[PDB]
């Protein structure tokens, strides 16, 4: 997270810290005891499938405490659409091998329903966005969970208001952005997976999922989202699937 | 206006453009000037816009420069107050007022939803937990 | 379909209605509004108007920056509007001389306080209510030669021969403003 602050302990209960052979790798969203919606870049280059770690309830990654639930990653479902390296589809749903407990420091975000979503949510300007990325581009992480309000955007206000890459890839129905062209705010390459949280009426919602962009709060880019509505089918359907053989699973999409 | 005669008698504000009709020439021969009576005559000849009564549901018109204004009452709103505050119980109006999930309903009202873990009120616009721990909701805050 | 264009702000003493083109066909529409910090609030609903008031909302608070946009339906095309500030930007409408009372060798003419749409404790502020010292009238007169003067209030006291008659004529005007400083010259009174 660029340009943010410290989430106090606790403010953030739905924020998962994805690991790989016990080495910081993603961030992710608790959406029931049971699953956790991340990016599916965030396993681009993983190879021991056995050592994803999932913890929830973290904080101070320099300080251990009773509210750390550790849990290993049973399966891993990425849209079979998905590409390796690439932009499009960029999302993830994790069974966790064995339920959390619900506590005042691990509670899950809501995942709303598709329209509800798109004609209400997708309206409200600021969401919240968190992790233990960098804190600069190209810099290092964070120890503390780190919080950021950013605005939404629509997709012709980003391109418009973006200035064009060297074949750069294309935000499409399947993203959206958020956040500031002025280099000043912005989620990072060690956020992705982690939330964009969106408060309605007392309640909050999980509308988007740290993705990609044009490095980390560069002037004139935005940061990009994967937009969630887009998948709450998908992944309703895949919750009340029985689990696959092996960890890695393709699953269609639509 | 021009009776037999009366033009023997000097020009006459009152008695020729407010007790009648005055045409820009009769103006201009009470004003003489060009410039003051141009600038009589763009009000004197513009004609009262309010006069179709376009305010609607009991609005109040004021009258401008080939022009109009509209002072609503409360529950309405539009340029000629036609539109009715209490006819946008629909979705996309703020959610139609319900607290969590809408859904429209042709000719009926819309209805409102909850979460799981969560039950709509009496009122049938609020939700309220039912369980310890409802989703996006926070603990140590609440 | 296709995405409106030639959005307009339409503003007179704070009633704001957004216009555009072009003369739908098959295709209705819907706006949004919004502060630049602010939700993105909808209205008129899939109307086939190209028009849309946004009166009720931009006199929450006048003085904030408001952009306007508005979609197109047979995420759904629209076009933004041009940013409306409606303290700095809403037309003065054409003043009315109330009355003028004459009192020996001077003259006093009063401008009636025109109200605006700017609703308040279930009433309707004046222009001086929302404007206060920002708002100034300037009145151009004549011996029934060019005359002017100009009153921080809603009156002007003036100088007159005893005898002669004066035609009247006032204009409301915002001096720190830039556009739309005045309003048009109110209907000319005589005394
Ligand atoms: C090529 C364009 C683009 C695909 C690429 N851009 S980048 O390289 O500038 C991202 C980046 C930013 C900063 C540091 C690094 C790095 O690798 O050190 C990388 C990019 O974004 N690549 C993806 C992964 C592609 C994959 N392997 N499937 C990526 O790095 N995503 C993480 C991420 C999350 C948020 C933000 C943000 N809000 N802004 C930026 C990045
Ligand atoms: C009353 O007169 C005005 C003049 O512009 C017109 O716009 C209205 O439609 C009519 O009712
Ligand atoms: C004009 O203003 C409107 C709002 C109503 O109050 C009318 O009764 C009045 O004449
Ligand atoms: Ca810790
Ligand atoms: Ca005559
Ligand atoms: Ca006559
Ligand atoms: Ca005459
Ligand atoms: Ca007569
Ligand atoms: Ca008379
Ligand atoms: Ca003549
Ligand atoms: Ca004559
Ligand atoms: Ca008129």
């Amino acid at each position: 997270i660029v340009g943010g602050k410290v989430c106090p302990k606790g403010e953030c209960p739905w924020q998962v810290l994805l690991l790989v052979n016990g080495a910081q790798l993603c961030g992710g969203t608790l959406i029931n005891t049971i699953w956790v919606v991340s990016a599916a870049h965030c396993f681009d280059k993983i190879k021991n499938w056995r050592n994803l770690i999932a913890v929830l309830g973290e904080h101070d990654l320099s300080e251990h405490d009773g509210d750390e639930q550790s849990r290993r990653v049973a399966q891993v479902i990425i849209p079979s659409t998905y590409v390796p390296g690439t932009t499009n589809h960029d999302i993830a749903l994790l069974r966790l091998h064995q339920p959390v407990v619900l506590t005042d420091h691990v509670v899950p975000l809501c995942l709303p329903e598709r329209t509800f979503s798109e004609r209400t949510l997708a309206f409200v300007r600021f969401s919240l966005v968190s992790g233990w990325g960098q804190l600069l581009d190209r810099g290092a992480t964070a120890l503390e969970l780190m919080v950021l309000n950013v605005p939404r955007l629509m997709t012709q206000d980003c391109l418009q208001q973006s200035r064009k890459v060297g074949d750069s890839p294309n935000i499409t129905e399947y993203m959206f952005c958020a956040g500031y062209s002025d280099g000043s705010k912005d989620s990072c390459k060690g956020d992705s997976g982690g939330p964009h949280a969106t408060h309605y009426r007392g309640t909050w919602y999980l509308t988007g999922i740290v993705s990609w962009g044009q490095g980390c709060a560069t002037v004139g880019h935005f940061g990009v989202y994967t937009r969630v509505s887009q998948y709450i089918e998908w992944l309703q359907k895949l919750m009340r699937s029985e689990p696959r053989p092996g960890v890695l699973l393709r699953a269609p999409f639509p | 206006a021009n009776a037999f005669l009366e033009e023997l008698r000097p020009g006459s504000l009152e008695r020729e453009c407010k007790e009648e009709q005055c045409s820009f020439e009769e103006a201009r021969e009470i004003f003489k000037d060009a410039e003051r009576t141009k600038l009589f005559w763009i009000s004197y000849s513009d004609g009262d816009q309010c006069a179709s009564s376009p305010c609607q549901n009991g609005g109040s018109c004021k009258d401008q420069l080939q022009s109009y204004i509209c002072f609503c009452l409360p529950a309405f709103e539009g340029r000629n107050c036609e539109t009715h505050k209490d006819d946008q119980l629909i979705c996309v109006n703020e959610n139609g007022g319900c607290e969590q999930y809408c859904s429209d309903h042709t000719g009926t009202k819309r209805s409102c939803r909850c979460h799981e873990g969560y039950s709509l009120l009496a009122d049938g616009v609020s939700c309220t937990p039912t369980v310890e721990y409802p989703c996006g909701k926070i603990p140590i805050l609440e | 379909t296709v995405a409106a264009y030639n959005l307009t702000w339409k503003s007179t003493n704070f009633k704001t209605i957004l216009e555009w083109e072009p003369k739908p066909v098959n295709q209705v529409y819907t706006v949004q509004i919004s502060t630049k910090s602010g939700d993105w609030k909808s209205k008129c609903f899939y109307t086939t108007d190209t028009e849309c008031d946004l009166t009720d909302e931009i006199v929450k608070d006048v003085k904030q920056t408001y952009l306007a946009r508005v979609f197109s339906y047979p995420e759904p095309l629209y076009e933004n509007s041009p940013e409306f500030t409606p303290y700095l930007e809403t037309n003065l409408g054409q003043p009315t001389i109330q009355s003028f009372e004459q009192v020996g060798t001077k003259v006093n003419v009063t401008v009636e306080d025109e109200r605006t749409l700017v609703r308040r404790n279930n009433t309707f502020l004046s222009l001086r209510d929302v404007f206060g010292k920002d708002l100034i009238y300037t009145l151009y007169y004549w011996k029934s030669g060019k005359k002017t003067a100009k009153t921080n209030t809603n009156e002007f006291l003036i100088d007159v021969d005893k005898g002669e008659n004066y035609c009247f004529s006032v204009q409301a005007v915002i001096p720190s403003r830039t556009v739309n400083r005045k309003s048009t010259d109110s209907p000319v009174e005589c005394m």
